[PDB]
C-alpha cells in the first residue's frame, strides 16, 4: 500500500522556521527511519508529494495555501497534510481539512484560534503553541508571589506576520483564565522613537512586571531609555518573550551570551539596564540523541538543498515535524492492527492526543485537546560577568520550575519586586 | 475573547486595531 | 457562445439580506431584460450556476464558500461570480478569484479591507459599502461646525457576524481620512446591564457626540438610561446608525415611525429621551422605477422560493445585485464590441469602474476604486407629535447634504451642541 503525506510549505523562500530547506530534511530522516523499523507500517510506502504556501513574492500567503491543498487532494488523495506553518495560511487549510476530514500535522500554526476543536476537528499540533507559554507565566507569578497585575506590550512591525500579536494573545489569554489578575495590553510601533518616549511615560501608571514581544534591538532601545528615566529595577521586573532565542544567537548550547553588547559604544550604559531583564525562551533539548540528529540534519541539508543551518533553537521546529510524523506513523500502525483503515482520520487522531512518546526532542506529551506540551527557560544575567544564560527550566508535562546548577534569580533587591508599589499607582 | 483577542484568524478583521489599546 | 455567471449565497436560509431567496428574483428580471435588450450582449446566451456559502448549521462560512467557488471554477468554467455577501465568506473567495482574474460583483461584503485593489483585484462593489458612511459623517461634521471630537460605540451581539464591528471600523477609519479630528471607540456587549453603566458613566468623559451601532432595543434601553443620569439633549448627540432601518419598521415609506414606543409603561420618559437621538439609515430610492421594481420583485419571490418579502429597507441589495449585474453585462457588450472576448476579467472591469449607470436604484456612480457611491439619510424627530422622519438626504456622488423642503434638523436649543463642553471634560 502507499501512504501519501501532503507537504503545504515554503518551497523557495528558505527564511521561515518550517521551510521545506530545513523541514524537508527531517522528513528524509524519519521516513528512512520508519523504512528501516519493521514494526512501523510493516510493507507499506510513504511517498510525499510536495504543494507550496507562497506567492510569486516569495512570502507565505494565505491565498496561495489553500488553492495549493486543493490542487494536492485531488490529485493525490492524500491521507494527511504536512501543514502549513503560517497562521494565515494555516487556517484556512485547516479548516479545510478538517472539512474533508484528514490530519494535519504541523509544528507551526502556534497561534490561539487553532485551539478550538469544534473547527479545527483534526488538526494535531506536536510544536511549540503560544497558549502554552500562558501557563509558564502563570507558575512563574505563583512561585514569585506575583497575584494582582501584570502588563504586556507587543511590537507592529509591517514585515512580520504579526508575530507578537498573536504571542502576546495566547499569553494573555491563557493566564487570566488560570489566574485572578488584572492584565493589560498595549501595542507601540518598532523603530518609531517617538513612540517608546510615551511608552515610557505610561508604563508607570499601568504596572510593575512587564511582558514585551519585540526584536532584540528595540528590547535593548526600550530597556536603555527606562535606565534613562529610572526605572532601575528595584521595583521593575522586565521579560522578554523570545522564543527563538535570537538575542542570544540563537539561544542553544552553554556559553555565555550577553545580548546587550553591539559595538554600539554605549553597551557600557546597556550592561546595567540588562539587570532587571529576564528573557523567556524555548527549551533546548539536552538529549544526546537530539545533537545527533542535529548533525546529519545539517548535513543532508547542505547535501540536497544548498542550505547552511545556524545553530539555535529555530531548529526546534524541523525537529518537531520529525517527531510529528513519527508520531503520526505509529498511531497509524495501530489503527491497521486493530482492523482500521488508513483513511479514518478520526480514530487516528485520537492514538495521538493524551499520548506521550519518545523523540529526539525527548519524551514528547500531546495533551488530550491535540497541542503539545511545551518547556520553556528562563535567563538572567550573573552578577559576577554580566552574561546571561538559562537558571531556570519548566517542564510543561509536569508544569513544575527547575532550577539549573544551583543557579538563582538574580535580583537587585534580592527577592522579586511586587507587582503593585507601597503607595499604588 | 475579549474585545481585542479571541477573534478569526482572516486577514479581513485585522485592517484596524479597533478594540486594542494602541498607539498608532 | 454562452456566458456563465457563478453564484455563492445563501441559498437555504432567507434571513439575510443577500440571500438567494432575495437576491434569487432580482437577477431573475435582470436576465429577463437582456433577453428583450437586442443591444445588450446580442448572439449570446446568459445561464447562472449556483454553489451555496453555507455550513451544514445553515450559516455563512469561510470554508463552505470558497469551497463551493472552488468547486464551481474547475466544474464550470465561469465568466463572473455574483459572489458571497457575508464579509468572512466573501474574503477568500474575493481572493480566490482576483488570483484567478475572474471578477467578482457582489451588493454585499461591505467590510473596509475589501477596497485594498491591490488584494481584491477584479473586485466590483455594486451595493453599499460601510466606508461611504465616513464620507456622510464627514459632511454632517463640516456642515454642523464640530470638527473636533466625536465617540463611537459599537455593541457585541454572538450571534450577528461582528455587523458593528465592520461598521464602526469602516466608518472609524474613513472619518479618520476625511478629518483631522480625533475620536475615540468603545466596545460594549449587548446582553448585560453592568456594561451599559458603566458606559453611562464614563460617557460624559470622553465625548458629547456619540455614534451607537447597537440593535433597534438596545438603543432604546441606552436612552432610558442617559435620560435618567440627567444627559439631557442640551449636551449630547446620540446617532444610531440604524443602516437597514431595523428601528423604523424599514423606513421605506412617508409614515410616521415613533422608535421610542413600546408601550410597556416607561413610553413617556422615552418620548424625551429621544428628543436627543438621531438615526442615520441608507436612503430609499425616489424613482418610481424602483417601486415596480419592488412591485415584480416580490410577486417573483412569492411566486418561486415560496418566501413573503417583507417591506422594507432591506430591498436595495437586491436591487443592487440586479443594478450591477446588468451594467457588467453591458461592459462585457462593450468590450465584445472591441475586439474583445468574455475572458477578459481586467478590460471587463475597467468599463464598468469609474463610470455612471441608470438602474431601478437611481443613476449609479461607480467610484475609480470600483465601490458604488453611497447615499445616506438622517431621520429626526417631529417637535409637535414626537414621530421621527427624514431631514437630509445625502448624495454621494456629489457629496451634497441637501435637506427636504419643509423639514429642518430640531435642537433642543435651536442650534446644534458643541463637541467640546464650553466648561470642558
Ligand atoms: C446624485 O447626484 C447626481 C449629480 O452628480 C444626480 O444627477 C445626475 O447627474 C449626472 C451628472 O453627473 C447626470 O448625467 C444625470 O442625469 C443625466 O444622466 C445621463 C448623462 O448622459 C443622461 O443620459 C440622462 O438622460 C440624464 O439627463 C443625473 N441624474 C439623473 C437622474 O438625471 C443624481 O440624480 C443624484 N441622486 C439623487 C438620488 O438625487
Ligand atoms: C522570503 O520571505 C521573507 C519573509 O520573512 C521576505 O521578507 C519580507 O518581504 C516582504 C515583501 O514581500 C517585506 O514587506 C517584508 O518586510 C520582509 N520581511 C522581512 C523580515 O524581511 C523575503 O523577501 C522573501 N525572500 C525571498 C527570496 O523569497
Ligand atoms: C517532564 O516530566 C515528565 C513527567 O513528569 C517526564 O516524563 C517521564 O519520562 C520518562 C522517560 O522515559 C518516562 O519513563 C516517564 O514515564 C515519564 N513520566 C510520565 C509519563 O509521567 C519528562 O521526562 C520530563 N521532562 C524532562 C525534559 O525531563
Ligand atoms: C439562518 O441563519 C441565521 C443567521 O442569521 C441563523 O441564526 C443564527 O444561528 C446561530 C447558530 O446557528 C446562532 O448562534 C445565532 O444567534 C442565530 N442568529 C439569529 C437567530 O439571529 C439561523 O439558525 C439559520 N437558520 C436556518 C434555517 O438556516
Ligand atoms: C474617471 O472619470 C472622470 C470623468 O467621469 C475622468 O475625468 C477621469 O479621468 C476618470 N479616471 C480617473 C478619475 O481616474
Ligand atoms: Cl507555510
Ligand atoms: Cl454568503
Amino acid at each position: 500500500g502507499n501512504l501519501t503525506v501532503a507537504v503545504v510549505l515554503p518551497l523557495a523562500n528558505t527564511s521561515y522556521p518550517w521551510s521545506w530547506a530545513r523541514v524537508g530534511p527531517a522528513v528524509e530522516l524519519a521516513l528512512a527511519q520508519v523504512k528501516a523499523r519493521p514494526d512501523l507500517l510493516p510493507g507499506w510506502t510513504v511517498r510525499t508529494v510536495l504543494g507550496s504556501s507562497e506567492n510569486a513574492l516569495g512570502v507565505c500567503s494565505d491565498t496561495a495555501a489553500p488553492l495549493a491543498a486543493v490542487d494536492l487532494k485531488w490529485e493525490h488523495n492524500p491521507a494527511v497534510f504536512l501543514g502549513p506553518g503560517c497562521v494565515y495560511a494555516a487556517a484556512p487549510v485547516g479548516r479545510f481539512t478538517a472539512h474533508w476530514r484528514v490530519p494535519l500535522l504541523t509544528a507551526g500554526a502556534p497561534a490561539l484560534g487553532f485551539g478550538v476543536k469544534d473547527e479545527y476537528a483534526l488538526t494535531t499540533r506536536a510544536g511549540p503553541s503560544y497558549a502554552k507559554l500562558g501557563d509558564f507565566v502563570a507558575a512563574l507569578h505563583r512561585r514569585l508571589g506575583w497575584e494582582r497585575q501584570a502588563l504586556m506590550l507587543y511590537a507592529y512591525r509591517p514585515g512580520d506576520e504579526e508575530h507578537c500579536f498573536f504571542l502576546v494573545e495566547g499569553l494573555f489569554m491563557r493566564v487570566r483564565d488560570r489566574l485572578n489578575i488584572t492584565v493589560d495590553h498595549l501595542e507601540f510601533a518598532e523603530d518609531d522613537l517617538s513612540h517608546y518616549t510615551r511608552l515610557l511615560r505610561t508604563m508607570p501608571r499601568k504596572g510593575r512586571v512587564i511582558y514585551i514581544c519585540s526584536s532584540p534591538d528595540a528590547f535593548r532601545t526600550l530597556m536603555l531609555l527606562a535606565l534613562e528615566a529610572g526605572l532601575c529595577g528595584e521595583d521593575y521586573v522586565f521579560f522578554h518573550l523570545d522564543i527563538f532565542g535570537q538575542s542570544l544567537q540563537g539561544g542553544q548550547g552553554p556559553a555565555p551570551r550577553r545580548p546587550w553588547e553591539r559595538g554600539d559604544g554605549q553597551d557600557v550604559s546597556a550592561r546595567q539596564a540588562f539587570q532587571a531583564a529576564k528573557i523567556i525562551t524555548y527549551k533546548d533539548p539536552d538529549n544526546p540523541e537530539y545533537l545527533e540528529f542535529l548533525k546529519q540534519l545539517k548535513h543532508l541539508a547542505y547535501e540536497q538543498f544548498n542550505f547552511t543551518m545556524e545553530d539555535g533553537l529555530v531548529n526546534t521546529i524541523p525537529a518537531s515535524f520529525h517527531d510529528g510524523l513519527l508520531l503520526y506513523i505509529q498511531a497509524v500502525t495501530e489503527t491497521l492492527a486493530h482492523g482500521g483503515t488508513v483513511t479514518d482520520g478520526e480514530n487516528i487522531t485520537q492514538r495521538m492526543w493524551n499520548r506521550s512518546f519518545q523523540g529526539v526532542t525527548g519524551y514528547l506529551k500531546i495533551d488530550s485537546s491535540g497541542d503539545r506540551e511545551t518547556d520553556f527557560s528562563l535567563w538572567d544575567m550573573d552578577p559576577e560577568n554580566g552574561a546571561f544564560r538559562v537558571v531556570l527550566n519548566y517542564n510543561g508535562t509536569s508544569q513544575e520550575l527547575v532550577a539549573v546548577s544551583g543557579r538563582k534569580l538574580n535580583w537587585p533587591l534580592g527577592y522579586p519586586p511586587p507587582d503593585i508599589p507601597k503607595c499604588g499607582f | 475573547r475579549s474585545s481585542c483577542f479571541g477573534g478569526r484568524m482572516d486577514r479581513i478583521g485585522a485592517q484596524s486595531g479597533l478594540g486594542c489599546n494602541s498607539f498608532r
